[PDB]
C-alpha cells in the first residue's frame, strides 16, 4: 500500500480515442467481450470489491482481549501461584495442592471475562449486519451482443456496460454512447451538482471530463454506455475507500474514563507492591513468603470485578432505551447524548406530525380560506370563478399520487393515499370539491411528464386538452413560489389573461409573505396552451431537451397546507433551551414560512429580533442598523451556496438563533462541520444518503426509522422509531442517569478496599496473625458485592437533569479526588477498624489478649510449634491456632457485609436524604437480603473447612460490626445536610463527589 | 502538566492548591482519625473489662490434648551422626532448654512448692478457681525421676552413642482431669500389664508392620516407674493462679536401633477424655523419624 504513489495527482487515459480504448482492453463498441473471455479476465485481475485490506482475524481479536490491564495482573498473580508451587514442590514433601488450583482459577477468570466481553460485542455486531431489508441489486453487461444483469464484483475490465437513471456506476468507464445522461459527483467534487457525462472529451483533468463514469456516484438521469477501464480496488472510490478506511475511528469519552482510573489503581498497586517486597527483604523474610505477601496485595488492590459490572449497567441501561423507542446501535452512544450541546434537526416529520391538510390558496389577487376540519364543518370557499377550475386542473393532473385500492366506503379526508403528503393533501381537496380525480385525469391524457428533482425543484407535464373544439396541447407545473414566479409573464385573473407588471408582483410577494407568516407550505401552480401550429397532435415531445417554453408561463395561483406540530415539541424546544441545546432549525421549507414555525416552535423566542424586524420596526433600510442588536437570523439556501468558511464560523459564533431555508441537504453537512469546529459536540437528525457524510462524522447521528430509507439508517449511529423529537430528549436524560448511578456504584466498589488492605499492612507493620486471607478477598468482590453494585444502576433522578448545562470534558470527570477522599478516605477507614474489632473480639474470647498478639506471627506461623503459650497459659498446637485464624477470617468477611449495608445505603443518594428520594428500589433491598444470606450460607454449610476454609460463627460474635455501620449512616446523613444548607462551601468542594 | 502541577509562581500553589487548602484538609483529616482513635480505643477498653482472669470462657477448641515431645524436629524426624558432634547439638539444646526448668534450686522452700506422693496417687482439689485462697501449690517434680535421660550425668542424653532420648508431654489444659481405661475385658494388649489406676499409659509402636522389627527396645522412664502421667499432677488451675507449675514428664529411650535407616515411631497416649484427629497428628498422639546414621 505504497501512500506516495496514492497521493499523487490521479492520472488517466481520457485524452484518447474510442479505437484506442478498446485496443487497450481487448472490446468490441457493439458486441462487448465474451463470456470465455469475460471469465479469463475475472480470475485474471480479481473481483470488483474492496479488497480485504489489515482486518482482524477471529482469533486475532479473541487474543488481544485476553491482554488488557486487568488479565495482565490476573496473568502475573497465576504465574506467581506456579513459581509458589514449583517452589514448594522442590524444597517440602506432600506438598499442599491449594495455590495450583488457585492459579487454575484465575486463568479461567481472565479467560471467561473475554468470553463475555467478545460475546456482547458479537451480539451487536450480529443486529448490526441486520439492516439491509429490501432487495440488493447488480451491474447491466452486454456479452456476446445480449443484456444481461450479473453481480457487481463479477465486472470485469472491458466489458460493455449500460446504466439507467436511478442505477450506481458499478465501475470506472468511459462513456461511448449516452442519452442525457447526468450524474451526481458528490463524492469527489462535493457537491450535488448533476454533471453531464458525453461521449466526447472536454478537460485535461479526468475528473472535469464528461467520457468518464465513476464509481461512488450515481446515474441522476438518462441512460449511457461504456467501456470499463477500472474495477475493484483500483476504482476512484477504491483509492478513497482503502486509504480513508485505515483511518481510525477513535476511542469514545467512556473508555478514556475506564483508562484514567486503571492508571490511578496501577500506581497505588505497584506503590505498595514493590515498597513492600523491598521491605520484606529488608526484615529477613524468605523468598517463599514474600511471594505470598506480593500475591495477597496484588488481588487486595486489584477490584477483579468492576469492569463487568459496568458492561452490564451499560447493558441494562441499553434495555431500557430499546424499550422507549429509541434504538441504539453502538453501546457507547448512550452517553454520548447526553454530552451534547448542538442539534441540527429538521422541521419536517419532527417538529411537525407530517399529517397534512390544505389550509389556504391564492388566486385573483385574493386569499381563500378552505375547511381543515375532520367532518367538515365550516365554510366554503366561492367555487363560482373559472381561475379555481384551472387551479383543480393543475393540481388534480400535474400530481401521481391515487387513493389505495379499496376505500370505497371511507370519508374523504380518511382515506389511504400511496404517495407524497403534499400530493396527498393536493389530492384530497381537489377530490373534495371538485368530484371523482380519477375521471378528471382519464379526461386527460398525460403524454410526457418531468418528475420533481431536488435540482429543477419543479414538476411538469403536459397532458391533451379535453377541449372538443381546442385540439391543443395543456402544459401544467407546480414548483417553489420564487422559481414559478420567475418562469412566467401572465396572470390568469378572473379567468381573463393579463401582464405580470410589478403591482401583482408585490401583492404576490405579500401573500407569499402572509401564508408563510401562517406557519404553512406554499406552492405556486401555473400552466400553458402549448401552439398545436408549432407543436403538431404528431409530435412526441420526449424529456430531452427543451420541448417545452420553461418561460412565458401563465401563473394562476398560490396553494398552502397545513402540516401541523407535535405536542410536546414547543416543550422539548423549550427543554433544550433550559439546558443549554443550540438548536438549528435546517428545513427544506420557505424562510417566509419559517420565521412562522420558528416563532411558532420557540426556536425564535418570544422577544427576540432579526435585523429585518428592527429596520421596520424602524421603516429604516437594512444596512444601517448594526448586526450586534440582532439575536436571531434567516440564512436563505443561494446565500448559502456563495459562501466562505470563516464567514461561517463567525455566523454560528456571533447568533444564538439561525434558521436555514431553502437548503438543500447537501449544504446540511458543511453546516454540521461548522457546527463541530467551534468545539462541541454535535447530533443530526437525517432521513437520506446526503445526510450520509453529516451523521458519519457528527459525534452522534440520529436517523428517523418509519420514513428512513437503510443507507441512512445503517450508517447511523442511533434509530428513533417514531420519528419524533422528543425521543431526542428522552436519549440525553438516559444518558446522565446511567452517568450519575456509575459514580454512585464506583464508590461502593472502592470503599471495601480499605478494610482488605489494612490487615495485610498491620500484618507487616505490627506483626500480628493475618486477619483476613486471599480467598476471603475474592469471596467479597467477587460474591457480596456483586449485586448492589448492579442494584445501585436502578436509581432513579433527585433533582431536574435535563435543567443542568452539559459536563464539561476537560474539567468534570467520573472519578475524582473527592471520591478517593471518600471512599479511600473516610468510609473504608471505619469499616477497617470494625474489622479489626470483630477480629480482636474474636481471638480475645478464645483466650489471646491484643497485649500478647504484637510479636506472635514469627511462632504463630511455625508449623513445628505444637506449644505456643496465650494469655492465660494455655499450650496451642498448630492446627487449634490456625482455626482460630480462619474463623477470624469468617467473621471479619461478615463485619464487611455488615458496614456494606450503610455504605449501600449512603452511596444510594449522593446529595438528597434517605428520608426524601425513599427507598423504592426493589432490587437494593432484594440485594441486600441476598448479600446476608450467602455469609450465612457460607459460614453454616456443612463441609465449608474443606472447601473454603470458613467455619461458624458464635451468635454473639455477628453483633460486634453493629455500631460502626450506625456510626457511617450518621456520619453520611449529617454530612449530605450542610450540602444542602451552605452550597458552595467547604463540605462541598471538598466531597460533593 | 509535569512541572506545573507541581510549583506554579503566580498562585503560590503546590500540588494544587494553597496552603490554606492544604491546611483546612489537613486539619479536617487530623480531627477525623483523632475521634477514629479515640473510639477504637474505648471500645477496647470495654473489652478489657468484659472478661474473666481466671478461666478461659470458650474451652471447646482445646478439648483433645496433644502430645509434643522435647526434641524440636523440623519435619518431624531425628538424624544425626554418631561421629561429627556438629550433628545433634540443635537436639541437645532443645533438650536441655526443656529440662532446664526443673532444676532442684527453682523448687524450694515450702511455697510454694509441695512435697507429693513419690508413687502415682489421685487427683488433688485445691479449691475452686478463685482468689479467696492465695497463689495455690503444685506438686514437685524431680530431674532425677528420669533416670539415663536427665541431662545430669550424659549431658547429652543419649545422642553421644546411638541410644536418643525423648521427653513426652501432655499439653496443659485448665480444669482437665486425666482419666484412663478401666480393667474391663475391652483394652488394648499393651495396657493389661501394671493397670496403675492412677497412671495415664505413654507407649510408642511403628507406623507400618515392616518397621516392627527393625525397631528394638523401647525403655520408658516416668514417675514410679511407670510408662504415663501421674494424676496427681492434676488439675492446672492456669497461670493466674498457679505459677511456678510443672507439668510431669516421660523420657522414652530408643536402645538398639538399626543404623542408616529411617524408622517411622508413632507415640500414643490412652484414655477417656483422649481422643484422637486425622487431620492433627499431634493430638493424643506423636510421630517421630529417627534415623541414626553412622
Ligand atoms: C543407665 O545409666 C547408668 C548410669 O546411671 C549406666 O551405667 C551404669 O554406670 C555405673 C557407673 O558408671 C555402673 O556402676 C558400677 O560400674 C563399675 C564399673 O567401673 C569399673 O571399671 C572401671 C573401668 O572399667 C574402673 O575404672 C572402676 O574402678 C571399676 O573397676 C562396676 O565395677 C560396679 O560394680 C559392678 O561390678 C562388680 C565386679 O566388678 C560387681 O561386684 C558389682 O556387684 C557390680 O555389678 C556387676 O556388674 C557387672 C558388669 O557387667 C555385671 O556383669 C554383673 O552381673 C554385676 N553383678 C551383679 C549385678 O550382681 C558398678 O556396676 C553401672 O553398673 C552401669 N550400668 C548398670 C546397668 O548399672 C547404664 O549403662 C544406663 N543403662 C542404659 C540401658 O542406658
Ligand atoms: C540448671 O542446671 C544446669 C546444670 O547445673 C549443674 O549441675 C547441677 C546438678 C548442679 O550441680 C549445678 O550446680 C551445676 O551447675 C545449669 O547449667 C550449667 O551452668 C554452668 C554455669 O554457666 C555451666 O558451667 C559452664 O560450663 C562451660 C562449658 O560447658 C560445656 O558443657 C556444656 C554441657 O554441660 C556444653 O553445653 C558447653 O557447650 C560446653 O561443652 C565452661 O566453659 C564454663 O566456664 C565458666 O566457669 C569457669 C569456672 O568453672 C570459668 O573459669 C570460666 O571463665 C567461665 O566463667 C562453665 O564451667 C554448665 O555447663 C551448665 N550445664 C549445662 C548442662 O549446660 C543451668 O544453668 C541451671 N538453670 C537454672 C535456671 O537453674
Ligand atoms: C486388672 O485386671 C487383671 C485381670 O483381671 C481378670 O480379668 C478381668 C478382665 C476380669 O475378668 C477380672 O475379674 C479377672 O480377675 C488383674 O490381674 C489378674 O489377677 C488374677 C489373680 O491374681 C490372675 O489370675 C492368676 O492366674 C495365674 C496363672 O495365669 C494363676 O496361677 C493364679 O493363681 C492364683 O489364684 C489361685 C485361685 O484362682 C490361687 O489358688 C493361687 O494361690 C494364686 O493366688 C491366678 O489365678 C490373672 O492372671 C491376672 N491377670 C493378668 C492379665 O495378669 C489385675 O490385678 C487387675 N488390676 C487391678 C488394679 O485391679
Ligand atoms: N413529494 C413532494 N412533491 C412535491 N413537492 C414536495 C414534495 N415533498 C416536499 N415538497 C416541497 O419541496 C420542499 C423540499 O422538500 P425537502 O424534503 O427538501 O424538505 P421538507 O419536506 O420541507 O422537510 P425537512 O424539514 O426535513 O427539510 C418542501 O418544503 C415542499 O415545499
Ligand atoms: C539388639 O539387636 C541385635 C541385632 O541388631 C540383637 O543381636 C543379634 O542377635 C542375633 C540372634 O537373634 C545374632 O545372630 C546377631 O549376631 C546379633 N547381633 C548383634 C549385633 O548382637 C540383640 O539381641 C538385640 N538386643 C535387644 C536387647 O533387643
Ligand atoms: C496507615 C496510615 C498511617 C496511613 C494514613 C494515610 C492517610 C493519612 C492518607 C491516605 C490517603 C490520603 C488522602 C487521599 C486523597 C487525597 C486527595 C488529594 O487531592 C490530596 C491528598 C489527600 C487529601 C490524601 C491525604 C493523606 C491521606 C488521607
Ligand atoms: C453508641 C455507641 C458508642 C455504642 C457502642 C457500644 C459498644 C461499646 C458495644 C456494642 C457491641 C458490644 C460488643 C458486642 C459483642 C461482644 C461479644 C460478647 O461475647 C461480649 C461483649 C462484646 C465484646 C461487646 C462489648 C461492648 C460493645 C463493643
Ligand atoms: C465522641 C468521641 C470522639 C469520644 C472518644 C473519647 C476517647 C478519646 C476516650 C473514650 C474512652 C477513653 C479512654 C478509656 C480508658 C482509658 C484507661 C484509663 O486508665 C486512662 C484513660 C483512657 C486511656 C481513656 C483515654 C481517652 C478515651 C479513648
Ligand atoms: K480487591
Ligand atoms: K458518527
Ligand atoms: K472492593
Amino acid at each position: 500500500d505504497l501512500d506516495e504513489l496514492k497521493k499523487e495527482v490521479s492520472m488517466d487515459d481520457h485524452k484518447l480515442s474510442l479505437d484506442e480504448l478498446h485496443n487497450k482492453y481487448g472490446t468490441d463498441l457493439t458486441r462487448g467481450l465474451t463470456n470465455a473471455r469475460a471469465k479469463e479476465i475475472l480470475a485474471r485481475d480479481g473481483p470488483n470489491s474492496l479488497t480485504p485490506p489489515p482486518t482482524t482475524p477471529e482469533w486475532i481479536k479473541f487474543c488481544r482481549q485476553l491482554f488488557g490491564g486487568f488479565s495482565i495482573l490476573l496473568w502475573i498473580g497465576a504465574i506467581l501461584c506456579f513459581l509458589a508451587y514449583g517452589i514448594q514442590a522442590a524444597t517440602e514433601d506432600e506438598p499442599a495442592n491449594d495455590n495450583l488450583y488457585l492459579g487454575v482459577v484465575l486463568s479461567t477468570v481472565v479467560i471467561v471475562t473475554g468470553c463475555f466481553s467478545y460475546y456482547q460485542e458479537a451480539k451487536s455486531s450480529r443486529i448490526m449486519d441486520s439492516f439491509k431489508n429490501m432487495v440488493p441489486q447488480q451491474a447491466l453487461v452486454i456479452r456476446d451482443g445480449e443484456k444481461s444483469t450479473i453481480n457487481a464484483e463479477f465486472v470485469v475490465a472491458g466489458d460493455l456496460v449500460e446504466v439507467k437513471g436511478g442505477d450506481r456506476i458499478p465501475a470506472d468507464l468511459r462513456i461511448i454512447s449516452a442519452h442525457g445522461c447526468k450524474v451526481d459527483n458528490s463524492s469527489l467534487t462535493g457537491e450535488s451538482e448533476p454533471q453531464t457525462r458525453s461521449p466526447e472529451f472536454s478537460s485535461e483533468n479526468p475528473l472535469e471530463t464528461r467520457n468518464i463514469a465513476f464509481f461512488s456516484t450515481n446515474c441522476v438521469e438518462g441512460t449511457a454506455r461504456g467501456v470499463v477501464v477500472y474495477t475493484g480496488d483500483r476504482t476512484v472510490m477504491g483509492r478513497i475507500a482503502t486509504l480513508a478506511s485505515g483511518l481510525e475511528v477513535g476511542r469514545t469519552p467512556i473508555a478514556i474514563e475506564i483508562e484514567h482510573f486503571i492508571h490511578i489503581i496501577t500506581g497505588v498497586a505497584v506503590f505498595l507492591g514493590v515498597s513492600f517486597f523491598i521491605l520484606s527483604l529488608i526484615l529477613g523474610y524468605s523468598w517463599l513468603e514474600a511471594v505470598i505477601f506480593l500475591i495477597g496485595i496484588i488481588v487486595a488492590n486489584v477490584p477483579e470485578g468492576l469492569l463487568a459490572t459496568v458492561t452490564v449497567c451499560l447493558t441494562l441501561t441499553a434495555k431500557r432505551m430499546a424499550r422507549k423507542n429509541c434504538l441504539v446501535k453502538n453501546l457507547e452512544a448512550v452517553e454520548t447524548l447526553g454530552s451534547t450541546s448542538t442539534i441540527c434537526s429538521d422541521k419536517t416529520g419532527t417538529l411537525t406530525q407530517n399529517r397534512m391538510t390544505v389550509a389556504h390558496m391564492w388566486f385573483d389577487n385574493q386569499i381563500h380560506e378552505a375547511d381543515t376540519t375532520e367532518n367538515q364543518s365550516g365554510a366554503a370557499f366561492d367555487k363560482t370563478s373559472a381561475t379555481w377550475s384551472a387551479l383543480s386542473r393543475i393540481a388534480a393532473l400535474c400530481n401521481r399520487a391515487v387513493f389505495q385500492a379499496g376505500q370505497d366506503n371511507v370519508p374523504i379526508l380518511k382515506r389511504s393515499v400511496a404517495g407524497d403528503a403534499s400530493e396527498s393533501a393536493l389530492l384530497k381537496c381537489i377530490e373534495l370539491c371538485c368530484g371523482s380525480v380519477q375521471g378528471m385525469r382519464d379526461r386527460n391524457p398525460k403524454i410526457v411528464e418531468i418528475p420533481f428533482n431536488s435540482t429543477n425543484k419543479y414538476q411538469l407535464s403536459i397532458h391533451e386538452n379535453e377541449k372538443s373544439s381546442e385540439s391543443r396541447y395543456l402544459l401544467v407545473m407546480k414548483g417553489a413560489p420564487e422559481r414559478i414566479l420567475d418562469r412566467c409573464s401572465t396572470i390568469l385573473l378572473n379567468g381573463a389573461e393579463e401582464p405580470l407588471k410589478e403591482d401583482m408582483k408585490e401583492a404576490f410577494q405579500n401573500a407569499y409573505l402572509e401564508l408563510g407568516g401562517l406557519g404553512e407550505r406554499v406552492l405556486g401552480f401555473c400552466h400553458f396552451a402549448l401552439p398545436e401550429d408549432k407543436y403538431n397532435e404528431g409530435y412526441p415531445f420526449d424529456a430531452d431537451e427543451p420541448n417545452f417554453p420553461t418561460t412565458d408561463l401563465c401563473f394562476v395561483g398560490l396553494m398552502a397546507m397545513i402540516d401541523p406540530p407535535r405536542a410536546a415539541v414547543p416543550d422539548a424546544v423549550g427543554k433544550c433551551r433550559s439546558a443549554g441545546i443550540k438548536v438549528i432549525m435546517v428545513t427544506g421549507d420557505h424562510p417566509i414560512t419559517a420565521k412562522a414555525i420558528a416563532k411558532g416552535v420557540g426556536i425564535i423566542s418570544e422577544g427576540n429580533e432579526t435585523i429585518e424586524d428592527i429596520a421596520a420596526r424602524l421603516n429604516i433600510p437594512i444596512g444601517q442598523v448594526n448586526p450586534r442588536d440582532a439575536k436571531a437570523c434567516v440564512v436563505h439556501g443561494s446565500d448559502l451556496k456563495d459562501l466562505s468558511t470563516e464567514v461561517l464560523d463567525d455566523i454560528l459564533h456571533y447568533h444564538t438563533e439561525i434558521v436555514f431555508a431553502r437548503t438543500s441537504p447537501q449544504q446540511k453537512l458543511i453546516i454540521v462541520e461548522g457546527c463541530q469546529r467551534q468545539g462541541a459536540i454535535v447530533a443530526v437528525t437525517g432521513d437520506g444518503v446526503n445526510d450520509s457524510p453529516a451523521l458519519k462524522k457528527a459525534d452522534i447521528g440520529v436517523a428517523m426509522g418509519i420514513s428512513g430509507s437503510d443507507v441512512s439508517k445503517q450508517a447511523a449511529d442511533m434509530i428513533l422509531l417514531d420519528d419524533n423529537f422528543a425521543s431526542i430528549v428522552t436519549g440525553v436524560e438516559e444518558g446522565r442517569l446511567i452517568f450519575d448511578n456509575l459514580k454512585k456504584s464506583i464508590a461502593y466498589t472502592l470503599t471495601s478496599n480499605i478494610p482488605e488492605i489494612t490487615p495485610f499492612l498491620v500484618f507487616i507493620i505490627g506483626n500480628v496473625p493475618l486477619p483476613l486471607g486471599t480467598v476471603t478477598i475474592l469471596c467479597i468482590d467477587l460474591g457480596t458485592d456483586m449485586v448492589p453494585a448492579i442494584s445501585l444502576a436502578y436509581e432513579q433522578a433527585e433533582s431536574d437533569i435535563m435543567k443542568r448545562q452539559p459536563r464539561n470534558p476537560k474539567t468534570d470527570k467520573l472519578v475524582n479526588e473527592r471520591l478517593i477522599s471518600m471512599a479511600y478516605g473516610q468510609i473504608g477507614m471505619i469499616q477497617a477498624l470494625g474489622g479489626f474489632f470483630s477480629y480482636f473480639v474474636i481471638l480475645a474470647e478464645n483466650g489471646f489478649l491484643p497485649m500478647d498478639l504484637i510479636g506472635k506471627r514469627v511462632r504463630w506461623d511455625d508449623r513445628w510449634i505444637s506449644d505456643v503459650e496465650d494469655s492465660f497459659g494455655q499450650q496451642w498446637t498448630y492446627e487449634q491456632r490456625k482455626i482460630v485464624e480462619f474463623t477470624c477470617h469468617t467473621s471479619f468477611f461478615i463485619s464487611i457485609v455488615v458496614v456494606q449495608w450503610a455504605d449501600l445505603i449512603i452511596c444510594k443518594t449522593r446529595r438528597n436524604s434517605i428520608f426524601q428520594q425513599g427507598m423504592k428500589n426493589k432490587i437494593l433491598i432484594f440485594g441486600l437480603f441476598e448479600e446476608t444470606a450467602l455469609a450465612a450460607f457460607l459460614s453454616y454449610c456443612p463441609g465449608t473447612d474443606v472447601a473454603l476454609r470458613m467455619y461458624p460463627l458464635k451468635p454473639s460474635w455477628w453483633f460486634c460490626a453493629f455500631p460502626y455501620s450506625l456510626i457511617i449512616f450518621l456520619y453520611d446523613e449529617m454530612r449530605r445536610f450542610i450540602i444542602r444548607r451552605s452550597p458552595g462551601g467547604w463540605v462541598e468542594q471538598e466531597t460533593y463527589y | 502538566g509535569w512541572k506545573k502541577f507541581l510549583w506554579d509562581s503566580e498562585k503560590k500553589e503546590f500540588l494544587g492548591r494553597t496552603g490554606s487548602s492544604w491546611f483546612k484538609i489537613f486539619l479536617f483529616y487530623l480531627i477525623f482519625y483523632g475521634c477514629l482513635a479515640g473510639i477504637f480505643i474505648g471500645t477496647i477498653q470495654v473489652l478489657l473489662l468484659t472478661l474473666s482472669d481466671f478461666e478461659p470462657k470458650y474451652q471447646d477448641r482445646v478439648a483433645p490434648p496433644g502430645l509434643s515431645h522435647a526434641p524440636y524436629a523440623i519435619k518431624t524426624e531425628i538424624s544425626f551422626s554418631i561421629s561429627n558432634p556438629k550433628s545433634y547439638e540443635s537436639f541437645v539444646k532443645s533438650m536441655h532448654k526443656l529440662m532446664d526448668l526443673y532444676n532442684e534450686s527453682s523448687q524450694a522452700g515450702n511455697s510454694p512448692f509441695e512435697d507429693c506422693s513419690d508413687t502415682p496417687a489421685d487427683y488433688i482439689k485445691r479449691g475452686d478457681l478463685d482468689d479467696s485462697q492465695g497463689q495455690k501449690k503444685a506438686c514437685r517434680f524431680s530431674r532425677m525421676w528420669l533416670k539415663n535421660c536427665s541431662g545430669l550425668d550424659d549431658t547429652t542424653y543419649g545422642y553421644a552413642e546411638g541410644k536418643p532420648c525423648v521427653v513426652a508431654k501432655l499439653n496443659r489444659i485448665i480444669g482437665f482431669y486425666p482419666k484412663p481405661l478401666k480393667n474391663t475385658t475391652d483394652l488394648p494388649e499393651e495396657l493389661q500389664a501394671n493397670y496403675n489406676q492412677y497412671v495415664l499409659p505413654l507407649r510408642c509402636a511403628a507406623k507400618r508392620e515392616e518397621d516392627r522389627e527393625k525397631i528394638g527396645s523401647i525403655e520408658y522412664f516416668g514417675l514410679g516407674g511407670y510408662a504415663g502421667f501421674p494424676l496427681q499432677y492434676y488439675p492446672y488451675y492456669g497461670k493466674r493462679l498457679q505459677k511456678k507449675y510443672l507439668q510431669p514428664l516421660l523420657a522414652i529411650q530408643f536402645t538398639n536401633l538399626t543404623q542408616n535407616m529411617e524408622l517411622r515411631i508413632e507415640c500414643k497416649v490412652y484414655g477417656e477424655n483422649i481422643d484422637y484427629s486425622e487431620k492433627d497428628r499431634f493430638r493424643g498422639r506423636f510421630e517421630v523419624k529417627i534415623e541414626v546414621k553412622s
